[PDB]
């Protein structure tokens, strides 16, 4: 209605246009990035590393307390969860119960999990020395036979190799008898040696996306 | 033993409080209120829809002019809207992409935010240069930040997941009072009409009445079976309302020592996670986890409306200071203003 | 107002049986899934067994399997545990838990340094 | 002849138009009232959705009358536009299937770099090229006629040089590539069927390994069985004289290719798990 | 712990003489106050009673 009033509306529109331009620029960098969560358990650092074109962005939760029922809901849109199964009392069972809670959670029922049974020094050498690991805790370990597809590379007492495939099947029983094919589990063995594990994460996130597309096209 | 002797004393003290609280309970709120004509069916419809966020929204707050507004999403950006005409006034990047709260200043010069950072940041909106800078950073909590509200242009109250609340000094940058007594993560707080009392609910199914001038809990309240998500003081200074994660809401009375009314239904199973009040105080709006909100009648405890139109979980809820509109947010990143 | 209380226990010879009882009030006993959590004489906290809303699904740690049984009765709001053939390692303090939310299948906090919904335990010793 | 024989055609002709209109409208309405479906990877289906509604409501009923009738009865000027519209609509429609085919090849065999290659800037430049070539090959050919250069009936024309280029740049080249691209998808989804069933050794397989084979056979089978006999006859008529195919076959063959339309909404929008949503 | 038990007792005893010293107010005395506030400040809430569509800032 007045000279100043006319400039007011025009001034706001000019500012809005500048804002919306850079919002379109940021939409492309948000779409091209994959996010991960480092749930190493059984200091809130976020690291951006990049392999070739692919940019990744993971988050490590080291400053919180041991009650995860509230802040674990903030990772609803992540690509995958990297759970590091690494360090007396029962330690395999405590990690075993934590996996089932995440797997059955209402808001995390469409998220895949990558398993890293680290600390390869954990071996069957303790069977005949000191205190055995799998001695009384799992009474069904006695009547177990190794799968026919076991491939010991450098090999060792079959005893160590036989014990390795007992732990893997324990996590698979939880992750199979559950909801339908909207998420899977990717077990792996890491000898706690070098950082060639970035490669495993790169090769596992590629199957997660690939199988997602084949489901909506009915293939 | 010596430790066992102390425990037996606490049981005797608990009984005397129960007896006195039970003695004064003579009638129920339903009996007195069962003479007033019920309010009619209430229907609303969206007027303004705001777009421009890339991920789920976690918090919003109205300014003390009923026109400006602030928002925060799990993407790393804060956007300031104009309610009357859909516009953007600011868009500020953040150093951490996981935020959980945001606030507004009574005067209209500063904005705050927090999250898994465990630190609270304050931004100066009125700079003669033109850009938006960072004024100060406040460090010292050991857990994720949940809530924070401005009391003075130089004081602010925060709560965190380390089961502790605090009062900060913007100028110096150090705490001036620390509150202890909860045994579970503190989830929300609300200020009184004045600036001398406030409440706080936590994951221990409890609430407390605090005092800024001297740190202490004046009154401890109990009732809800499970963890408590939201809380909001009544527009009188003598009561408040609460919403827990067992599909219930309750209305406690601060004037005396006990609860008054409950708002429950058999069909509803999900949580609340959002509660507010209207200006008169006879209309309770509470969010829900099944992608919808309801409207109640605090003096009658009978539902009188719904709010459909969000296709994902409702996270935040707010009502204008003068009482002209209702703003709602959700994980679908579509802020909608209702009337 | 939420409170849990346990009773039963004592000193026994290295071999025999006992029984544990817990009484609850305040909340609705039907809608929650219970647990049995035990400590150790100076060794963390570990989980023993848990039941479902109805007596249909059960689970056991493995260390004590075929010896312990858990039963629920939704009439007097009491949780039971019956033991059998205890050994010298079965001496600790036993608690009772309850999952944070009513209508859920996953618990993210039953065991913790501090739990808001766990009772105060009872002492049992297997001496000779 | 027999009135009942003419009734046979009347019912069959009417329902085909009814199915075509019904199928394309319901797809268009679901996306038109854009709830959440609206996204980058649906412009290829929506554009295909409104490319047979025009076919089923602007050129289809006219062809129905002419078959039943013994004449044209509209005029020479309209005869010169009707034969142009129905060459143009088919050209653009058959090229949307090619673009959807290339879209899935990129999404499955290169998943990590998908939202860096298919961008809204590149999508627009692809649809424009589709309609641009359609206009040139249909409208700006009849006038400036190579079409019918060789030579009371209004049927499109062929002159032995237009047949080869329309019959290679419309159906024979896209079909050759589309068979190569859909072959690798079958060979890569079948590998991820033995992988899943070998994860466990104490359970039962729930893979239904004959799943990719059934779905892909219907998608590729309809394309081959509907648009193929036509172009074959179209080239055969052009290469030899205009009197080579008995005029009891070309009428049935021509109607076969249009029916492919009435099948597009079900194939490309009901086997996708974004439109159903329970 | 000793500190937890002593601290818990101190709060409970303080609340008993102080928190339960203001319980003289009863439902009849307190409940009636809420009705007074709502009844007086009745014709000032646009959400409850619909406002004319002329002065509404958000309609048009
Ligand atoms: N409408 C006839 C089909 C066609 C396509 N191109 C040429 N003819």
């Amino acid at each position: 209605k007045t000279e100043d009033q006319r400039n007011e509306e025009k001034a706001q529109r000019e500012a809005n246009k500048k804002i919306e331009k850079q919002l379109q620029k940021d939409k492309q960098v948000y779409r091209a990035t994959h996010r991960l969560l480092l749930l190493g358990a059984g200091g809130i650092f976020e690291t951006k590393f990049q392999v070739d074109k692919v940019n990744f962005h993971m988050f490590d939760v080291g400053g919180q307390r041991d009650e995860r029922r509230k802040w674990i809901q903030c990772f609803n849109d992540v690509t995958a969860i990297i759970f590091v199964v690494a360090s007396q009392t029962n330690r395999l069972q405590e990690a075993l119960n934590l996996f089932k809670s995440i797997w059955n959670n209402r808001w995390l029922r469409t998220i895949s999990v990558i398993l890293f049974l680290n600390k390869q020094d954990l071996l069957a050498e303790k069977v005949l020395a000191g205190k055995s690991k799998i001695e009384d805790y799992f009474p069904e370990f006695a009547r177990y036979t190794t799968p026919e597809d076991a491939t010991p590379e450098p090999g060792e007492d079959p005893r160590v190799t036989r014990a390795k495939y007992f732990i893997r099947d324990e996590f698979l029983r939880i992750s199979t008898a559950s909801g339908d094919g909207r998420h899977y589990c990717y077990p792996h063995f890491t000898c706690a040696v070098d950082t060639e594990n970035i490669r495993r994460v790169f090769n596992d996130c590629r199957d997660i996306i690939q199988r997602m597309h084949l489901r909506q096209y009915e293939l | 033993s010596e430790l066992d002797q102390l425990r037996q004393e606490a049981e005797q003290l608990k009984n005397q409080i129960r007896d006195a609280r039970k003695a004064c309970a003579d009638a129920t709120l339903s009996q007195i209120t069962n003479n007033i004509d019920p309010v009619g069916r209430i229907q609303m419809r969206t007027r303004r829809t705001l777009r421009g966020h890339l991920a789920k929204i976690y918090a919003m707050h109205w300014g003390t002019d009923s026109r400006l507004l602030v928002s925060a999403s799990q993407d790393g950006k804060l956007i300031i809207w104009d309610s009357y005409t859909t516009n953007k006034v600011h868009a500020i990047p953040l150093r951490s992409s996981w935020v959980m709260t945001c606030a507004y200043a009574p005067s209209g010069n500063y904005v705050a935010c927090g999250g898994l950072d465990n630190i609270c940041s304050i931004y100066n909106l009125k700079t003669r240069e033109g850009n938006v800078r960072v004024s100060r950073e406040l460090a010292g909590h050991t857990g994720y930040l949940s809530c924070c509200r401005f009391l003075d242009d130089n004081q602010i109250v925060t709560s965190s997941g380390d089961t502790t609340c605090a009062l900060w000094d913007i100028e110096t940058g150090q705490q001036t009072t620390t509150f202890t007594g909860h045994t579970g993560d503190v989830m929300s707080l609300s200020l009184a009409p004045d600036t001398r009392l406030f409440v706080s609910g936590a994951c221990d199914a409890s609430a407390k009445l605090w005092d800024v001038r001297e740190g202490m809990c004046r009154q401890t309240f109990t009732g809800h079976e499970s963890d408590i998500n939201a809380i909001c003081f009544f527009p009188n200074g003598n009561a408040f309302a609460t919403g827990s994660d067992d599909a219930t809401c309750r209305l406690f009375d601060l004037r005396a020592d006990q609860e008054l009314m409950t708002y429950s239904h058999d069909n509803i199973i999900c949580g609340i996670t959002s509660v507010s009040f209207s200006k008169s105080g006879r209309l309770l709006l509470a969010g829900y986890d099944d992608f919808n909100c309801n409207v109640w009648d605090a003096l009658k405890a009978d539902r009188a409306g719904v709010l459909a139109g969000h296709d994902n979980r409702v996270s935040c809820l707010g009502v204008t200071d003068d009482g002209m509109a209702v703003a709602t947010g959700s994980w679908d990143s579509f802020l909608k203003i209702w009337n | 107002q939420v409170q849990l209380q346990e009773s039963g226990g004592g000193l026994v010879q290295p071999g025999g049986s006992l029984r544990l009882s817990c009484a609850a009030s305040g909340f609705t006993f039907s809608n929650y899934k219970m647990n049995w959590v035990r400590q150790a004489p100076g060794k963390g906290l570990e989980w023993v067994s848990d039941i479902s809303q109805s007596g249909a699904s059960i689970s056991y740690t493995g260390s004590v399997k075929g010896r312990f049984t858990i039963s629920r009765d939704n009439a007097k709001n009491t949780l039971y545990l019956q033991m059998n053939s205890l050994k010298p390692e079965d001496t600790a303090v036993y608690y009772c838990a309850r999952c944070p939310a009513p209508f859920t299948r996953d618990c993210f906090d039953v065991t913790s340094t501090t739990y808001a919904y766990r009772g105060q335990g009872t002492q049992v010793t297997v001496s000779s | 002849d027999s009135t009942a024989c003419k009734i046979t055609i009347t019912v069959v002709l009417a329902v085909l138009i009814l199915i075509t209109v019904a199928g394309n409208v319901v797809v268009c309405l679901a996306v038109g009232l854009n709830r959440r479906l609206r996204n980058l990877t649906n412009c290829f289906i929506v554009s295909l959705a409104i490319t047979d509604l025009l076919l089923g409501l602007l050129v289809l009923p006219f062809s129905a009358i002419y078959q039943l009738s013994c004449k044209w009865s509209f005029g020479k000027v309209f005869c010169n536009i009707y034969t142009s519209l129905d060459v143009m609509l088919c050209t653009a429609s058959i090229l949307n299937l090619f673009m959807i085919s290339l879209d899935r090849y990129c999404a499955v065999m290169d998943p990590l770099r998908y939202p860096v290659l298919v961008t809204p800037v590149r999508v627009a430049i692809s649809l424009v090229l589709i309609w641009v070539i359609s206009i040139t090959l249909s409208f700006l050919s009849i006038h400036l006629g190579w079409n019918s250069r060789n030579e009371s009936k209004c049927k499109v024309q062929v002159n032995e040089v237009y047949g080869l280029v329309d019959g290679l740049v419309t159906f024979y080249l896209p079909l050759l590539i589309m068979c190569i691209t859909y072959y690798r998808i079958f060979k890569v989804a079948r590998d991820q069927a033995k992988r899943i069933n070998h994860i466990s050794s104490w359970k039962a397989a729930t893979i239904r390994e004959h799943k990719a084979t059934v779905t892909l056979a219907a998608v590729m089978g309809a394309f081959i069985i509907c648009w193929f006999p036509y172009f074959t006859a179209f080239v055969y008529r052009g290469l030899r004289g205009d009197d080579a195919i008995n005029e009891v076959l070309e009428a049935i063959v021509l109607w076969l290719g249009y029916a492919n339309s009435a099948l597009n909404p079900i194939l490309y929008a009901a086997l996708n798990r974004d439109f159903r949503t329970g | 712990n000793n500190t937890a038990s002593i601290a818990q007792a101190r709060k409970l005893v303080e609340q008993l003489k102080m928190e339960a010293n203001i319980d003289r107010i009863k439902v009849s005395k307190a409940a009636a106050d809420l009705m007074a506030y709502c009844e007086a400040h009745a014709k000032e809430d646009p959400l409850l009673t619909p406002v004319p569509a002329s002065e509404n800032p958000f309609r048009e």
